[PDB]
């Protein structure tokens, strides 16, 4: 985990 | 090397090296435009100013910093004398001396209560009992 | 005897010089010495200006804005008294932040339906949060309570920006940009146009007109005018097509990958992308000014330093780059992290960066010399931090830390001990807010340092 949450692919 | 003569308000002549005396920006500008009057400055006060200037002949000043140990002992005088030294430095335009004197006055105030400050300078507490409390609670 | 009231006797400017050599405590005591001393001290603006500046409560450039704000708050006080009252309040608050034996009052409030909070704004006595539960929640930071939930997005909310007067803009995975009015408790505008997730956004004001700039996973940025308030509808005003949207300005194409970060001021906007490049845009001309190439991996964060006309970029390549926006040239490469650098903040004196290895670095905001260095002891990735000239607050898994930037020392490490994650942290003055996770749920934490 790099600390930065990201949305999932569309 | 040449000298200038500075005359105190008591009419007393003080001989001092020219370049040393140019510590006073008033004197320096006076030459640029030899005896220079220093009206309304007591002899003993002028004498102190010169002593300070001769001591600091090789001193370089900017441009908060604390008072140099020689200055602290030199400015350890009675309040009237300290007052007049400050006024003379201001008249003669000697900023570093002016600064030093102001730092010494601030040291008299530092960490002291209002009552202790009053005793130091013999100041009358002219606050009414009401106004005194209102100021304490932060105006 | 020979005693003399030197402060009264000396010319005003000289007695003023004396007070400038004193600490604020001595100045406060001096106010209680006599009516004349009291008058002399409350006469100077500069005295209190200097103290405010010396404690980093304000910058020279920020002074005018502070003064006006103070006039609005204290209409019937002189400028001098305004500045003194401001200073006393600020120094009281700061001392609490710095006191390791001080503990703030804590308010814990329900968060979102999901445990992860994606974005947080803290302005104007509002705390505003977004999550992947498609909701936006608004809180009152004064009374420390929940106000209302803003619903309408058909996808998760991943970007939020507060404008003014209870107006806010959001970006979502539903590809829409939404404008909200808090005081009406509804969405006023839905702007469509993006062909993918709105990943980031900023709002700029140029020539007294506010513009919205939105970065997306469609590799583009869209520019929109922020709609003005109404006087005396069918809310929300939906705009399915950009060309038929009078608030639509244009599209900024240039990036070959998702636009991850955006930072703007006035007519200048900087975007950072997963294509390892940044672009400096002129949103007045809708034209590319510079392409900042050189990073060898994804750009995760950028700041437009408009005061110095520079750009700061943070990358997965572990480097931070400083760019000169007068010529588009590289100035400096900063190497103080060994992992993804995804977080940047700029205070008046510090550029601050945080990395996925748990490291945090402070650089001088002007010459980028090293000012401070911190590391979360569990070596977990930094998820969030916030900073001023005086205080750093940082968060990561199981850790929430408050640092004194003057002494360089940790003040508190356990205030939010029960938190499992810190998703977002923000503070101003006496109020510190954090969106956290605890036992599979999200909460909003509010800490009060008054």
């Amino acid at each position: 985990f790099n600390g930065l949450t990201s949305p999932q692919r569309s | 090397t040449s000298n200038v003569v500075l005359v105190s308000g008591e009419g007393e002549r003080f001989t001092v090296d020219k370049k040393i005396a140019e510590r006073s920006l008033l004197l320096k500008n006076y030459l640029n435009d030899i005896v220079m009057p220093v009206p309304n400055v007591r002899s003993s006060v002028l004498q102190k100013v010169i002593e300070w200037a001769e001591h600091h002949r090789d001193s370089n000043f900017p441009d908060s910093a604390p008072v140099d140990s020689w200055d602290r002992e030199f400015l350890k005088v009675d309040q009237e004398m300290l007052y007049e030294i400050i006024l003379a430095a201001n008249y003669l335009n000697i900023k570093p001396l002016l600064d030093a004197g102001c730092k010494v006055v601030a040291e008299m105030i530092r960490g002291r209560s209002p009552e202790e400050i009053r005793r130091t300078f013999n100041i009358v507490n002219d606050f009414t009992p009401e106004e005194e409390a209102a100021i304490r609670r932060e105006n | 005897n020979l005693k003399r009231d030197l402060i009264t006797s000396l010319p005003f400017e000289i007695s003023l010089k004396i007070f400038n050599y004193l600490q604020f405590e001595d100045i406060i005591n001096s106010l209680g010495v006599s009516q004349n001393w009291n008058k002399i001290i409350r006469k100077s603006t500069s005295l209190w200006k200097k103290l405010l500046i010396s404690e980093n409560f304000v910058s020279p450039k920020g002074f005018n804005s502070l003064n006006l704000k103070l006039s609005q708050k204290y209409p019937k006080l002189s400028q001098q008294d305004r500045l003194r009252l401001s200073f006393l309040e600020n120094i009281f608050i700061l001392k609490n932040w710095y006191n390791p034996k001080f503990v703030p009052q804590r308010t814990t409030l329900r968060g979102h339906m999901t445990s992860v909070i994606t974005c947080l704004q803290f302005e104007d006595n509002y705390v505003i949060t977004g999550a992947d539960d498609k909701m936006i929640r608004v809180y009152d930071s004064i009374n420390k309570k929940f106000l209302l939930q803003l619903s309408g997005h058909d996808g998760g909310v991943w970007a939020l920006k507060y404008a003014h007067g209870g107006i806010l803009v959001s970006g979502s995975t539903d590809r829409t940009v939404r404008v909200w009015d808090i005081k009406k408790g509804c969405c006023t505008h839905v702007f469509e146009g993006h062909n993918s997730t709105v990943r980031c956004l900023d709002i700029v004001e140029y020539k007294n007109i506010k513009y919205i700039v939105t970065g997306s996973r469609d590799n583009t940025l869209h520019v929109w005018k922020l709609p003005k308030e109404s006087s005396v509808h069918d809310y929300p005003l939906v705009f399915h097509t950009p060309e038929e949207n009078p608030y639509f300005v244009g599209v900024l194409r240039g990036h070959m990958a998702s636009v991850r970060t955006v930072s703007g001021h006035g007519n200048i906007v900087v975007s950072g992308s997963y294509d390892n490049t940044l672009i400096v845009w002129d949103v007045a001309q809708m034209k590319c000014l510079y392409i900042l190439s050189g990073h060898t991996d994804r750009i995760y964060s950028t700041i437009y330093d408009h005061e110095r006309k520079r750009c700061i970029s943070a990358s997965m390549d572990t480097t931070i780059r400083i760019w000169d926006l007068e010529n588009g040239e590289l100035m400096y490469t900063l190497q103080g992290h060994t992992a993804l650098v995804g977080l940047l903040r700029l205070s008046d004196k510090f550029l601050v960066s945080a990395a996925a290895d748990g490291s945090i670095r402070g650089w001088d905001a002007n010459d980028y010399s090293r000012k401070f260095s911190y590391h979360h002891t569990n070596l977990s990735a930094i998820t969030t931090f916030y900073v001023s000239d005086n205080i750093l607050v940082s968060g990561s898994e199981n850790q929430f830390n408050i640092y004194n930037l003057r002494s360089g020392k940790l003040v508190h490490a356990n205030i939010l001990k029960d938190a499992d994650q810190i998703w977002s942290v923000n503070f101003k003055g006496k109020t510190l807010v954090a969106a956290v996770e605890k036992d599979g749920q999200s909460f909003l934490e509010i800490l009060d340092f008054s």
